[PDB]
C-alpha cells in the first residue's frame, strides 16, 4: 500500500495534426509555420544552395590548374624546340652541392 | 500445436498424414491418370487394416508410416501458388494498406470521396457505440477467471455485434 | 459502374512538398540560367594575349569566363 | 485475371463438383445437407472431396478447417470468406 | 577570420533578446547567411594555404571541414525542435545559445595556428558537448555516457599537451610554418616513442579506435539528435583534422611504431562490422558504421600517400553528411514510435510513401554508391594500401562486403516486409523530415558532380 | 525403412517423427492444457487491450521491452571472469591480430628487401 511519487500519469500523447491540417514543421500558431516554410524554402535553397553551386561551378583556377596546363604547353614546346631532352634529372646543379666525402 | 484444442486428436493426426501422403503423390506423379490408379493403391493400402482394434498397434503403424513417409516424400512439393510457402505468398501485399489509415488525410481529397467517408463515419459510430460495457461485460462475464481457449463466443444472449470484431471484419481483400 | 475503391495512403503532403520544392528551386532556376546565358551570349569570355610591354596586369583578366 | 464470380453461381460449381462424384446420389444434394448424416460417407473420404475442392478452387484450406467444414454450406461460406466476392 | 567569429559572436545574445515565436525564423535566416558567408571562403590557390592574420590561417585541409561546419548549423538547429517544443522558453534558449557557443568552438578548433590554441580550442569542444548530451539524453543511461565520455576523452587528451609544450620549448614556436620549414628528424629513441605514442594516442581517442570504442556508441543513442550529428560528424572528423596537422614531424619512427596501430585499426574494422551486423538497437548501427569508417580514415592517415591523404579526407566528408542524415532517419523512427529498437517499427513502404526514397539514398551512401564521394574516398583508401601492401586489400574487400550487407539489411529491415499493423498512430511525413533529407544529400550530391574542391592539399 | 534421421543444429528435428510424442503421457496432456491456457490469457489479454477505439499509442509490449534490456544492458551485471572465459577472449580477439601482424611483418620484410635488391618491376611504378 504505497504510491512513492505524486505527479500525473505520464507521457500524455501530443498530435500535431487534426487541429491544423495544413501544417509544415512546427507548433500551432497559424501564420508562422508559412513563414517558416517562406523563409527555409526561399533562404535556404532558392538564395543559397543553387546560387553557392553556381559560384563554384567555376571560380579561379584552384590548384593552378589550366594555369599548369599552359605553362607546361609553354615549355614542353621549349624543351623541343631547343634539343635538349625534357625532364631532364638531377634537379639541381651537381656543381652547385657539396657531398662530404668518402 | 493449434488455437482451438491442446492437442490435435488421433484421427486428425491420421489425417494429416493422409493430406501429406495424397499432396507429395500428386508432387510426384505426373499424367494424373497413372496418378489417379496409385492414389487408389494408397486408398487400397488404408483399406488393408481400416478396421483395427488395436489402439497402440494402430499408432505404431501410423508411426511406420511416417518413417517410410518420410523416406519416400517428394524432393519439392506442387505448394499451391496462393498457399503460405508458395509462389504467391502474400503476393499482392503491395496494396494491403491498413484500413486504421485513410482518415489522417486532408478534406480536399475527403472531399474527393464524400459518401465513402460519411458511410465510414457511421460505421466508427456504430464501433464506438456498442463497445465498452456490451462487449466487455460479455468478455469479463461469462467465462472462467482463466479464459483457458482462444475461441470467442459471439454475443448470443439478445442483441448487439459479436465481440472484438473490429480488425476481423475490416480488413483488406486480398486481391486488389 | 464497373470500377472498385481503392486505398491510397496520403498524397498530400507529398504533392505539396515536390510542388513547393520544384516552385522554390524554379523560383531563382528561372533567372541565374537565363543569366548565366546572357553572360555568355553577350560580354565575351576572353582572348588570349601574351604581357604588353611595360604593362603590369590586374589580377583579374585571367579567366575564361568573367564571371570568375 | 479476377473474372465475376457469385455466390449462387459459386454454389452451382460446387454442386457440379459434388454431383460428379460416384457414391453420392443426385437427389439429396441439398443446402442443408451433411457429410455425416444423409449422405454417410466416412472422413477418409470427405477429406478427398476437400482435396477436390483445393484442386479447383487452387488454395489451401487448413488441417483446422479440415475438422470442421463437414457440410456443402460451410465449405462455399468458407470460399466466399477467402476469395471475398461482393460488388 | 573574425569576419566569420564575430557574427557568431552577435548572434549569440540575438537567441536572448528575440522575442517569442521569433527565435526560429532568426536563427534559422542568420545561420544561412553564415552559410553562405563560408561559401566566400575559398580563396585558396596553389602554393600554399591562406595565412590571414597576425595568428590565423586557412587550409584546404580546414577548408570543406569549416564549410561542413557552417553548413550543418542550420541543420543542427533545424533538427532541434519537436522534443523541446513543450519544454521551456529559458531552456530553450539555453541549448540554442549552447549550440551556438559549441559551433565558434569548433570554427576556433578548425581555425588553429599553434597547437596549444588547438588543444584548448579541442577540449573546450569537448566540454559543452557533455552538457548538451546530459540534459537532453532523453533516456536513462545519458548520466554513464557522458561521465565515460568526459573521462575517456580527457584521459586520452592529457599527454598531448605535455608534448606539445616539450615541442614548444626544444624547437621554437609552434606556428605551423615555423613547425614546419625547421623540424629534423626524430631517431629510434624511447623519448620520440613515448612522444608519438601521447600524441597519436590521445587522437585515438578522438577517432575512436577499436580498443576505445565503447566510448562512442552510449554517446550516440543517449543523446539529442542535433548533439548527436555535431558531436558525430564535426568531432571524430575533428581528430582526423588533428592527426593531419600534427603527423608533419615524427616520420622516421612512424614506420616503426606503425604496425601495431595499423593491425588494430583493420582487425577492429572487420570485427565492428561484424558487430554491427545484428544487433538491436537501430541508433548503434550507425554508431558502429562510423566506428568502421574511422579506422579505415585511420589506416588511411598512418600510411603516407597523398592519394590516401586526399581519400581520407574525402571519406571524412562523406560520412560525415552521411551519419548526420541517417541520424535524422533514426530521429524520425524516433519521434514516429516510441520503441527505439529495430524489430518493432517495420513496414513503411505504403506509409510515408517518400521516406522509402530517403532510407534507399541513405543506405546507397552508406554502400558507397560508385559515383558519390563515399566511393572515391574508400576506393583510394584501398588503392593506397595495396600499394602499401599487396596483401591487405583481403580485409578491405572483406570489409567492403560486410559493409554493404548491414546497411542494406539495415534498410531491408526496418523498412521491407510488413506493417505491424498492433501501433496505429504514425502520421505520414511532415514538410520538415523531407527538408532536412534535401538539406543533406543536394550539398553531397553536388559535390558528387564536381569533387575538385573537397580533395586534400595535395590536390 | 530408414537410418532415423540425425538431427543437426542446422536443420530441425521435425513436429511428426519425435518419437516420444507416441508415449502420450498424462503429464503432457495437463502441459498442453495449462500452456495453452497461458496463451489464451495472454491474448485475451492483448485482445483486450488492443482492439480499443481510444487506443491512441502503441500497445506497449513489456516482452521484447525485456529481451531488449536482456541483450544491452543487463549482459554486464553481471559477469563471472571463467578460464573458459578469457581463454576465448583472448583466443577470438587478440589471436588473430597477432597472427596477422606476424604475417604483415612477413611480407613487409620481404617486399622491403626484394625492392631493396633492385629486382622489382618499378621500371614505372609512379602513383604509390
Ligand atoms: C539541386 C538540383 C536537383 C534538384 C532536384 C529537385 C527534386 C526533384 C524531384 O522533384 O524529384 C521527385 C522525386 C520523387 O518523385 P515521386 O514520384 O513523388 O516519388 C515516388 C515515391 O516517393 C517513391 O520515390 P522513388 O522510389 O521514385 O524514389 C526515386 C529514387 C530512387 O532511387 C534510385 O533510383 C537510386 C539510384 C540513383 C542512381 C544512382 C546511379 O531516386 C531516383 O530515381 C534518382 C533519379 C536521379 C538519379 C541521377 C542523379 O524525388 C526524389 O526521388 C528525391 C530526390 C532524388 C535525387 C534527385 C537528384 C537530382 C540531381
Amino acid at each position: 500500500p504505497t504510491l512513492r511519487w505524486q505527479e500525473d500519469p505520464e507521457p500524455e500523447d501530443e498530435n500535431l495534426y487534426e487541429k491544423n491540417p495544413d501544417s509544415h514543421g512546427y507548433d500551432k500558431d497559424p501564420a508562422v509555420d508559412v513563414w517558416n516554410m517562406r523563409v527555409v524554402f526561399f533562404f535556404g535553397f532558392s538564395i543559397v544552395l543553387v546560387l553557392g553551386s553556381t559560384f563554384v561551378a567555376y571560380l579561379p583556377d584552384y590548384r593552378m590548374q589550366e594555369w599548369a596546363r599552359r605553362e607546361a604547353e609553354r615549355l614542353v614546346k621549349y624543351r623541343e624546340a631547343h634539343g635538349l631532352p625534357l625532364m631532364e634529372s638531377n634537379c639541381f646543379d651537381p656543381s652547385k652541392i657539396q657531398l662530404p666525402e668518402d | 500445436f493449434l488455437p482451438s484444442a491442446a492437442y490435435l486428436t488421433h484421427q486428425q493426426k491420421v489425417l494429416q498424414l493422409y493430406k501429406r501422403a495424397l499432396r507429395h503423390l500428386e508432387s510426384r506423379c505426373v499424367h494424373r491418370d497413372k496418378y489417379r490408379y496409385f492414389a487408389c493403391l494408397l486408398r487400397a493400402r488404408f483399406d488393408e487394416h481400416k478396421n483395427e482394434k488395436d489402439m497402440v498397434k494402430a499408432t505404431q503403424l501410423l508411426r511406420e508410416a511416417e518413417k517410410e513417409f518420410w523416406h519416400g516424400q517428394h524432393p519439392q512439393p506442387y505448394i499451391f501458388p496462393e498457399s503460405p510457402g508458395g509462389t504467391s505468398y502474400e503476393r499482392y501485399e503491395c496494396y494491403k494498406v491498413p484500413e486504421w489509415c485513410l482518415d489522417d488525410w486532408h478534406p480536399s481529397e475527403k472531399a474527393m470521396y464524400p459518401d465513402y467517408f460519411a458511410k465510414r463515419e457511421q460505421w466508427k459510430k456504430l464501433r464506438r457505440e456498442s463497445w465498452e460495457r456490451e462487449v466487455k461485460q460479455l468478455q469479463e462475464e461469462t467465462p472462467v477467471g482463466g479464459p483457458r481457449t482462444e475461441a470467442l463466443p459471439p454475443a448470443r444472449k439478445q442483441g448487439d455485434l459479436p465481440p472484438l470484431w473490429w480488425h476481423i471484419v475490416t480488413r483488406p481483400r486480398e486481391r486488389p | 459502374g464497373k470500377r472498385l475503391f481503392i486505398i491510397k495512403p496520403s498524397g498530400f503532403y507529398d504533392k505539396r512538398f515536390l510542388k513547393l520544392l520544384r516552385f522554390y528551386i524554379l523560383l531563382t532556376g528561372i533567372p541565374v540560367v537565363i543569366g548565366i546565358t546572357l553572360i555568355n551570349v553577350f560580354i565575351g569570355e576572353a582572348e588570349l594575349a601574351e604581357i604588353p610591354e611595360g604593362y603590369v596586369p590586374e589580377h583579374w583578366e585571367y579567366f575564361k569566363h568573367p564571371i570568375s | 485475371d479476377a473474372p465475376p464470380l457469385t455466390l449462387e453461381g459459386i454454389k452451382d460449381r460446387v454442386l457440379y463438383v459434388l454431383k460428379l462424384y460416384d457414391k453420392i446420389d443426385p437427389e439429396k444434394l441439398s443446402v442443408n445437407s451433411h457429410f455425416m448424416k444423409d449422405l454417410g460417407l466416412d472422413s477418409l473420404d470427405q477429406v478427398e472431396i476437400i482435396m477436390a475442392m483445393e484442386d479447383e478452387f487452387g488454395f489451401e484450406i487448413p488441417d483446422i478447417d479440415a475438422e470442421k467444414l463437414m457440410c456443402p454450406q460451410e465449405i462455399v461460406d468458407y470460399i466466399a470468406d477467402k476469395k471475398d466476392v461482393y460488388e | 577570420m573574425l569576419k566569420y567569429i564575430i557574427p557568431t559572436m552577435m548572434l549569440m545574445p540575438l537567441t536572448w533578446l528575440s522575442k517569442n515565436s521569433m527565435i526560429w525564423i532568426n536563427t534559422t535566416l542568420h545561420s544561412l547567411l553564415i552559410s553562405l558567408t563560408s561559401l566566400l571562403l575559398l580563396n585558396q590557390f596553389g602554393d600554399n594555404s591562406l595565412n590571414f592574420s597576425l595568428t590565423f590561417f586557412s587550409d584546404s585541409l580546414s577548408t570543406p571541414l569549416l564549410i561542413l561546419t557552417m553548413w550543418l548549423l542550420p541543420l543542427m538547429l533545424m533538427a532541434s525542435q519537436h522534443h523541446l517544443s513543450k519544454e521551456n522558453l529559458a531552456r530553450k534558449k539555453l541549448f540554442i545559445s549552447m549550440l551556438i557557443l559549441l559551433q565558434l568552438f569548433l570554427i576556433m578548433t578548425f581555425t588553429a595556428t599553434e597547437l596549444i590554441f588547438f588543444y584548448i580550442m579541442f577540449e573546450a569542444t569537448l566540454v559543452p558537448t557533455l552538457i548538451i548530451i546530459t540534459r537532453w539524453g532523453n533516456q536513462t543511461e545519458r548520466l554513464n555516457a557522458g561521465l565515460y565520455f568526459l573521462f575517456y576523452t580527457l584521459a586520452g587528451s592529457l599527454p598531448l599537451l605535455v608534448a606539445l609544450i616539450y615541442i614548444q620549448n626544444t624547437m621554437g614556436s609552434l606556428n605551423f610554418l615555423i613547425l614546419q620549414y625547421w623540424v629534423q628528424p626524430m631517431p629510434n629513441s624511447w623519448s620520440n616513442t613515448f612522444m608519438w605514442l601521447a600524441c597519436m594516442m590521445a587522437f585515438m581517442v578522438k577517432m575512436p579506435l577499436y580498443g576505445l570504442h565503447l566510448w562512442l556508441p552510449k554517446a550516440h543513442v543517449e543523446a539529442p539528435i542535433a548533439g548527436s550529428m555535431v558531436l558525430a560528424a564535426i568531432l571524430l572528423k575533428l581528430g582526423g583534422y588533428g592527426m593531419m596537422r600534427i603527423t608533419l614531424l615524427l616520420n622516421p619512427i612512424t614506420d616503426f611504431m606503425a604496425y601495431p596501430f595499423i593491425m588494430l585499426s583493420l582487425w577492429g574494422m572487420i570485427m565492428t562490422s561484424s558487430i554491427c551486423l545484428r544487433q538491436t538497437d537501430l541508433k548503434s548501427l550507425i554508431a558502429y558504421s562510423s566506428v568502421s569508417h574511422m579506422a579505415l580514415v585511420i589506416v588511411a592517415i598512418l600510411i603516407q600517400t597523398p592519394w590516401s591523404y586526399m581519400g581520407a579526407t574525402a571519406l571524412m566528408i562523406a560520412h560525415g553528411l552521411t551519419s548526420s542524415m541517417l541520424f535524422c532517419l533514426a530521429n524520425s523512427n524516433y519521434e514516429r514510435v516510441h520503441s527505439r529498437t529495430m524489430i518493432l517499427a517495420r513496414g513503411l513502404q505504403t506509409l510515408l510513401p517518400l521516406m522509402a526514397a530517403w532510407w534507399l539514398l541513405a543506405s546507397l551512401t552508406n554502400l558507397a554508391l560508385p559515383p558519390s564521394i563515399n566511393l572515391i574516398g574508400e576506393l583510394f583508401v584501398v588503392m593506397s594500401t595495396f600499394s602499401w601492401s599487396n596483401i591487405t586489400i583481403i580485409l578491405m574487400g572483406l570489409n567492403m562486403v560486410i559493409t554493404a550487407l548491414y546497411s542494406l539489411y539495415m534498410l531491408i529491415t526496418t523498412q521491407r516486409g510488413k506493417h505491424t499493423h498492433h501501433i496505429n498512430n504514425i502520421l505520414p511525413s511532415f514538410t520538415r523530415e523531407n527538408a532536412l533529407m534535401s538539406l543533406h544529400m543536394l550539398p553531397l550530391l553536388l559535390l558528387s558532380l564536381n569533387p575538385k574542391i573537397i580533395l586534400g592539399p595535395l590536390y | 525403412s530408414f537410418p532415423k534421421y540425425e538431427p543437426s543444429r542446422l536443420a530441425s528435428l521435425p513436429t511428426t517423427l519425435d518419437p516420444a510424442e507416441y508415449d502420450i503421457s498424462s503429464e503432457t496432456r495437463k502441459a498442453q492444457a495449462e500452456r495453452l491456457a497461458i496463451r489464451s490469457r495472454l491474448k485475451r489479454e492483448y485482445q483486450l487491450q488492443y482492439n480499443d477505439p481510444s487506443r491512441r499509442g502503441v500497445v506497449e509490449d513489456p516482452a521484447l521491452i525485456r529481451w531488449t534490456c536482456a541483450r544491452s544492458a543487463n549482459v554486464y551485471p553481471n559477469f563471472r571472469p571463467n578460464t573458459k572465459t578469457s581463454l576465448l577472449g583472448a583466443l577470438f580477439g587478440i589471436g588473430p591480430l597477432i597472427f596477422w601482424y606476424y604475417v604483415f611483418k612477413t611480407d613487409r620484410d620481404r617486399k622491403e628487401k626484394l625492392i631493396q635488391e633492385g629486382k622489382l618491376d618499378r621500371t614505372f611504378n609512379i602513383s604509390y
